[PDB]
């Protein structure tokens, strides 16, 4: 069976480097051309490079031209972009993509993940939100992700976990609220519980 | 250098339905057009190549036709597993490939209102130094609606931002919640906080309020 | 052995 | 560029009477693709026949063999009926044990 | 001596019967050792010689796999064609392709082909260079800028000087005792009376391999004549004859010459009443 897999996407700073590999199997790799696709948070998709099949003729996009550099090894079925003087905008997740058969591109990667920014990783903040419905916001953390759970998940049926979004200082927020009965809310008590793993933290806040 | 332009950029429908996607390019590219299908965090997957040749493993209800500068994707009958995004992509040159700016496909159902909350900012945030403002809307359809934030009846712009949900798995409705941010000495030098929320199910702009200390 | 792919007209 | 076959009856080993052998027709130098090839014994059609897969030459005309086990005898006929596109009429070749 | 291995593809388009109809086969020398059938059963590549039944299943499943690639590319090309010439939708039309490659007596690279035919006649050839197209048509001149835009001859070229030569050599160290021999000739001549005044005499060459012989009729010293194609024996040798028509009385002015790889010096017939 055709597969490729990515690696090597993390986390790195603005005018740092990194370098992305894509393994190939169950295939002649020397016979076909490679590309790198990339696709920005909420964006569509758009091309970044390309190599042919002996490696001969090479091209790059206008946004990436002199920055990043793309090979090839036939013999042990791999492909390389290195990026050189990262920016804030080639933040994405990119795919290597082989040609098809007889058109288009029909075996891809399963995506690996670059983030460029400039904050050092935050433990979040949780303040409640009381005025029905209520919720608790968390706020200010790095990186992406944290998972919030509402009385140690006893709580399941009307929970909207909102998408977090970049704030201007380059960190993240979102919030959480659910619905509840009014009469039902005052006699018990609502929790939601934040759990960061990147760094170590966990709140628990009663609202 | 060749433009690609999709038409329309959403579309709703429902199960049963027929469907259909144009792709417009800038020259004439006479039969080099693949359709991909992207499910919300996954890697694309094509469908169609040479612009009217289905990918094996594809249910037959997808076609494609048109050449030159003009294309078409059809679907005859909509399931459960049809809704995703679309893109074009030209294979008639090189430098550079390029895609069209995607078509993303929803469920139709009735028309909602939503339910308007507001949240004023808690003391615990105040201590630090920041206030934010929290307008929530709920299990409203269609999408499209308009929040206005108002401070003591002066118009605010600039310093808010949204987060919409997905399209929910029951019921297929959405939620919104827009916040405001300010310093503490802004949110102390005023009184009266208000969004004015604006939707196509209500019959007019509705409004929810809080007074400062109370 | 045969090719892998051949490319269309 | 449409062509007319070219017909060979023979038989595989040097034809001895009463010694099991082979049938061949050959049939080569024809376009398009598609011809009906038949054995005949006394002029009634034989049901066993096989065939070889079909190639082209290097002026892109297609060639063909079908063969079949046989008996010769001195007083049996065999013969290769063949039909084409480019033929008004079917063409019967007999066979010729000197050739 | 030198050898070769060769590849075959044919695609015919078949209006209001479904899908069109496909078939490969592969040779190596004169001797074929693969084929793959649309119509038959299997759906599989099926080997056609003793020698190559020894690989593995691996082998065979990327076989089948890439000629079922062939003939998807074979079946966009039909339909692209069609719309090129500008012909109707009620003919049947055929696509043919042949690529492959020499070697010499030292088993090194000698030439490398790939053709492409439309009805019969040559669409698109690769140089000798292997990195050029020759197209004979106007609309082969459209599909040899796209082809020379898009650099297809670095496949074809590293295809043919590696793995075509690579695999030629594995073959023939395989299958040694069949592919690496040379059969003589049993050659013999006949004579029948052509009436009163003439006859005719033919001249004979059973059972040889590989392919290539020279019959040739010669009265007195001097070249002059029936001749057959070479045809299959059908068990892995070839046929051939050629006959003269003489006056009678004059059949021992002529002598009949063969040439034959498998000969060490070239031999010659006289007719011995």
């Amino acid at each position: 069976q055709v597969q490729l897999v990515e690696s090597g996407g993390g986390l790195v700073k603005p005018g740092g480097s990194l370098r992305l590999s894509c393994a190939a199997s169950g295939f002649t790799f020397s016979e076909y051309y490679m590309t790198w696709i990339r696709q920005a948070p909420g964006q569509g998709l758009e091309w970044v490079s390309y190599i042919s099949s002996s490696g001969f003729n090479i091209y790059y996009a206008d946004s990436v031209k002199g920055r990043f550099t793309i090979s090839r090894d036939n013999a042990k079925n791999s492909l390389f972009l290195q990026m050189n003087s990262l920016r804030v905008e080639d933040t994405a997740v990119y795919y290597c993509a082989r040609e098809g058969v007889t058109d288009g591109m029909d075996v891809w990667g399963q995506g690996t993940t670059v983030t460029v920014s400039s904050a050092s990783t935050k433990g979040p903040s949780v303040f409640p939100l009381a005025p029905a419905a209520l919720g608790c916001l968390v706020k200010d953390y790095f990186p992406e992700p944290v998972t919030v759970s509402w009385n140690s998940g006893a709580l399941t049926s009307g929970v909207h976990t909102f998408p977090a979004v970049l704030q201007s200082s380059g960190l993240y927020s979102l919030s959480s609220v659910v619905t509840v009965p009014s009469s039902s809310l005052g006699t018990k008590t609502y929790t939601c519980n934040v759990d960061h793993k990147p760094s170590n933290t966990k709140v628990d806040k009663r609202v | 250098d060749i433009q690609m332009t999709q038409s329309p950029s959403s579309l709703s429908a429902s199960v049963g339905d027929r469907v259909t996607i144009t792709c417009r390019a800038s020259q004439s590219i006479s039969s080099y057009l693949n359709w991909y299908q992207q499910k919300p965090g996954k890697a694309p997957k094509l469908l169609i190549y040479a612009a009217s040749s289905l990918q094996s493993g594809v249910p037959s209800r997808f076609s494609g036709s048109g050449s030159g500068t003009d294309f078409t994707l059809t679907i005859s009958s909509l399931q459960p597993e049809d809704f995703a995004t679309y893109y074009c992509q030209q294979s008639y040159s090189t430098p550079p490939i390029t895609f069209g700016q995607g078509t993303r496909l929803e469920i139709k159902r009735t028309v909602a209102a939503p339910s308007v909350f507001i949240f004023p900012p808690s003391d615990e945030q105040l201590k630090s130094g920041t206030a934010s403002v929290v307008c929530l809307l709920n299990n409203f359809y269609p999408r499209e609606a308009k929040v206005q934030w108002k401070v003591d009846n002066a118009l605010q712009s600039g310093n808010s931002q949204e987060s919409v949900t997905e399209q929910d798995s029951k019921d297929s409705t959405y939620s919104l919640s827009s916040t405001l941010t300010l310093s503490k000495a802004d949110y102390e030098k005023h009184k009266v906080y208000a969004c004015e929320v604006t939707h196509q199910g209500l019959s007019s702009p509705v409004t929810k309020s809080f007074n400062r200390g109370e | 052995k045969v090719l892998e792919h051949v490319v269309r007209v | 560029i449409q062509r007319t076959p070219k017909i060979q009856v023979y038989s595989r080993h040097p034809a001895e009477n009463g010694k099991s052998n082979f049938l061949n027709c050959y049939v080569s130098g024809f376009h398009p693709s598609d011809i009906e090839v038949d054995l005949l014994k006394n002029g009634e059609r034989i049901e066993k026949v096989e065939h070889s897969d079909l190639s082209f030459s290097k002026d892109w005309s297609f060639y063909l063999l079908y063969y079949t086990e046989f008996t010769p005898t001195e007083k049996d006929e065999y013969a290769c009926r063949v039909n084409h596109v480019t033929l008004s009429q079917p063409k019967i070749v007999k066979w010729d044990r000197d050739m | 001596g030198s050898h070769s291995m060769r590849y075959f593809f044919t695609s015919v388009s078949r209006p209001g019967r479904g899908e069109p109809r496909f078939i490969a086969v592969g040779y190596v020398d004169d001797t074929q050792f693969v084929r793959f059938d649309s119509d038959a059963a299997s759906q599989r590549m099926e080997p056609r010689a003793p020698w190559i039944e020894q690989e593995g299943p691996e082998y065979w499943d990327g076989e089948t796999r890439k000629v079922k690639a062939h003939s998807q590319t074979h079946r966009v090309d039909l339909g692209t064609l069609r719309g090129y010439y500008n012909q109707s939708e009620a003919g049947s039309h055929t696509v043919q392709r042949m690529y492959g490659c020499d070697v010499g007596s030292d088993w090194r690279f000698l030439r490398g082909y790939h053709q492409y035919a439309y009805d019969g006649k040559d669409y698109i050839a690769l140089k000798e260079d292997l990195r050029s197209w020759t197209a004979a048509d106007m609309a082969a001149q459209t599909t040899k800028h796209k082809w020379e835009a898009a650099h297809v001859a670095e496949q074809l070229r590293a295809y043919l000087e590696g793995t075509c030569v690579e695999w030629l050599r594995r073959y023939l160290e395989n299958g040694k005792e069949t592919l690496q021999r040379t059969d003589a000739p049993k050659t013999h001549m006949t004579h029948h009376a052509v009436s009163d005044h003439e006859a005719t005499l033919r001249c004979w060459a059973l059972s040889f391999y590989p392919a290539e012989i020279t019959l040739t009729w010669q009265r007195d010293g001097e070249d002059q004549t029936e001749l057959v194609e070479t045809r299959p024996a059908g068990d892995g040798t070839f046929q051939k004859w050629a006959a003269v028509v003489v006056p009678s009385g004059q059949e021992q002015r002529y002598t009949c010459h063969v040439q034959h790889e498998g000969l060490p010096k070239p031999l010659t017939l006289r007719w011995e009443p």
